């Protein structure tokens, strides 16, 4: 019913990091490989070197959960949010606070910065999402309309610009200038957490306890459904060779390819020495810049890095 | 948010975070799986981690039981750690006042509590720790002492007696 | 706990062994160990067919050993002890019913085959109409005995009052001779003797249960 599948070698672990004090709520990396970010519930605010894997650096910044964080690629800047009903700012050399956006009404779940205009884009439990003018705390448009919590956004240049997932189980397309909806879709049944965009393909797929769902640009036309990895799932990420990641709620983590949507393996990880196997979890996940190697930040203070495995052939692994 | 409201905002945000995940993931109860009464569950077991007994109610589905114990655990390490700054605050001298006083003399006592239950159990467990060798030096050198002190034996108190 | 053995929920001691600290931790959730017989009801879906052996004639007994596990199991297990023999029909109501049951012959006494007397189970479906219907004789709610009366006919008035086991499908002649008899109009007992003489259980469902359970126990294993 598809031609055979590609070979995707498969992911070992190979690195844990252990650090935190509380679940690590959402992890990001340098542009330039050398360094990732980590935001965490125990409302610290974490840097690391991506190489020796050594804690290079810490900041107090928040009162609660940093729920999201992401670092500029245009400047060095750090934006975190968090469910303290706020969002902060970094300059990273001087490593300080310069400004904080209010407006939310409730906790911040995610956010992005938009590849080209100077705007973010965060998402709330309040039901809604802003843009906001990277400096002069200006927020354009509250895009509005999900009956609940925005429980995530993504954005992009191309039409359109703005996808954003919810808890109310749809999706919806925005126009950003007008700053207006243009688009919905509401295949799915549970709440949508979890929606990322191909790099080359002009689609993207939305994860939900039913099944991923696959949809092509600038439509919403569904094209291809996943199914398999039968769990609340948290982030989705895909690599440039088409393999795409999910991160569930328990602990298992699952991999396909993008082409055909084939689970091609599945990794249930081994939780610290203190923690309990119910705390188990995945939070998030990010491939590095070079996208040899992925970082997955883990529901029990741990920060786990797996590499592609090189002792891998048609043989050692086969396609079915 | 203010230091006022930081208890009761973090706790709203905890029991709705709770709402949002298990209760869209769990049901097929789809109806309502009584999710309040989910709740009501949620705040006994936070109860019972307060005061140190084993909360344990059997007929509970195994995943909803696995959901509430990531949360507890989540608050009660909150807790903590929010004990272990306020401690250092106050040792500190950077500031009073008379709740956060009261409060934190609560909390830090709860903790030691269970440490030391967890400690009494743990030698019954274990075994006295002075093995016998050492209760018998101890004990005969402690002889050899006072009978080279001449020293007599305290006898139990008379009743008819002078003082 | 085999995988069979699996219960619905945890046995708890992660749950305890967390919120406390006397105990020993543990961080592995362990699910329980689900039951026994109850389990074992999970298999026996399937009906009893017993050929009751009385001096009036054989009676063709019809269970449903799915609707009543404990009741139908109860009474195959007095059936397969053939606790019945020498027992007699000592009750006798002209349109009402014929009741026994007793090795005492008495109708006061009797065992459930633990002894223990049993839980009542009337569902929505067992209803004492027509003629034929097999119907639990116990003193009161959950009380159930040794004791069993068939109707012979449509009582109503004993729905959720008297666990049916299923039916009388052979014998109506046996069961007519029966219904003919004279019974004391003071203790209703009847002048002849009615007694059954023998069993033969046909077809025990709880032994294709058990066969089953076992062979899963040894496929697991």
């Amino acid at each position: 019913t598809m031609p055979k599948p590609q070979w995707h070698p498969p992911w070992k672990l190979y690195r844990v990091i252990s650090g935190h004090l509380g679940w690590v709520r959402c992890i990001a990396v340098e542009p330039g490989n050398q360094w990732f970010v980590t935001g965490s519930a125990d409302r610290t605010i974490k840097i690391w070197d991506l190489a020796s894997g050594k804690l290079k650096l810490s900041l107090t910044g928040h009162i609660s959960t940093v729920r999201g964080v992401i670092v500029s690629t245009r400047s060095p800047y750090l934006f975190s949010c968090g469910e303290d009903k706020q969002v902060k700012c970094w300059d990273l050399e001087y490593n300080k606070v310069i400004r904080h956006y209010h407006g939310h009404l409730s906790a911040v779940y995610g956010l992005d910065l938009h590849p080209t205009i100077d705007v973010l884009v965060t998402c709330s439990r309040d039901s809604t999402a802003r843009i906001w003018d990277v400096r002069t705390k200006a927020s354009v448009h509250t895009l509005s309309g999900h009956t609940n919590a925005v429980a995530t956004v993504r954005c992009q240049a191309a039409e359109p610009q703005i996808i954003t997932g919810s808890h109310d189980t749809t999706i919806r397309l925005w126009d950003l200038v007008a700053g207006k909806t243009r688009v919905t879709l509401t295949n799915h049944k549970k709440s949508v957490r979890a929606v990322v965009l191909h790099p080359r393909h002009y689609t993207f797929a939305s994860g939900s306890p039913d099944n991923i769902k696959q949809w092509k640009f600038p439509d919403g036309s569904f094209i291809q459904n996943l199914s398999g990895h039968n769990a609340i799932i948290n982030t989705l990420t895909v690599n440039s060779d088409g393999v795409l990641v999910s991160g569930a709620d328990n602990g298992t983590m699952h991999l396909w390819d993008w082409r055909t949507g084939y689970n091609f393996q599945r990794v249930h990880a081994a939780v610290q020495p203190g923690s309990l196997d119910s705390e188990s979890g995945i939070f998030a996940c990010a491939f590095d810049q070079s996208e040899s190697r992925l970082l997955t930040a883990e529901a029990d203070k741990t920060i786990k890095v797996y590499r592609e495995d090189d002792t891998a052939t048609e043989e050692t692994h086969p396609v079915s | 948010v203010t230091k006022q409201r930081v208890e009761s905002h973090f706790d709203l945000e905890l029991r709705a975070a709770v709402m949002h995940d298990i209760l869209d993931m769990m049901p097929e109860g789809i109806k309502q799986n009584k999710a309040r009464t989910i709740l009501q569950h949620l705040s006994e077991a936070w109860r019972c981690w307060k005061a140190n007994i084993p909360w344990k109610v059997p007929g509970l589905p195994t995943p909803i039981e696995n959901m509430i114990l990531r949360y507890v655990k989540a608050k009660a390490d909150w807790w903590t750690n929010t004990a272990h700054y306020n401690r250092e605050r106050i040792r500190r001298g950077a500031t009073v006042d008379k709740t956060v006083c009261k409060k934190n003399l609560g909390r830090l006592t709860r903790l030691y509590l269970k440490a030391e239950q967890e400690r009494q159990h743990n030698y019954l467990k274990d075994g006295p720790y002075i093995t016998a060798e050492e209760a018998v030096a101890v004990y005969t050198t402690t002889v050899h002492w006072l009978e080279s002190r001449r020293f007599s034996p305290i006898p139990f108190p008379p009743l008819s007696y002078k003082h | 706990v085999d995988k069979l053995n699996a219960a619905h929920y945890s046995t708890g001691k992660v749950s305890a062994s967390f919120t406390s600290t006397a105990m020993v931790p543990e961080t592995t959730h362990e699910a329980a160990a689900i039951d026994e017989d109850v389990l074992r009801y999970q298999f026996v879906k399937k009906k009893g067919y017993v050929r009751l052996h009385t001096n009036k004639g054989d009676l063709n007994l019809e269970l449903h050993c799915d609707l009543t596990p404990k009741t139908c199991e109860n009474f195959i297990r007095l059936c397969k002890k053939h606790y019945y023999d020498g027992t007699i029909f000592h009750r006798s109501i002209r349109n009402f019913v014929i009741q026994g049951g007793d090795p005492t012959g008495t109708g006061t006494g009797g065992e459930s085959y633990w002894g223990k007397p049993f839980k009542d189970e009337f569902r929505p479906n067992l209803s004492h109409t027509g003629r034929g219907i097999l119907s639990m004789a116990n003193s009161g709610p959950n009380s159930n005995r040794s004791q069993f009366f068939i109707t012979f006919r449509s009582c109503a008035y004993l729905d959720k009052k008297h666990t049916i086991f299923g039916r009388v499908v052979g014998g109506f002649d046996v069961l007519t001779a029966m219904e003919n008899v004279e019974s004391d109009p003071k203790t209703d007992r009847p002048k002849e003797e009615i007694r059954i003489d023998a069993t033969t259980v046909f077809v025990d469902p709880y032994e294709e249960a058990d066969a089953q359970i076992a062979q899963e126990r040894k496929t697991q294993l």
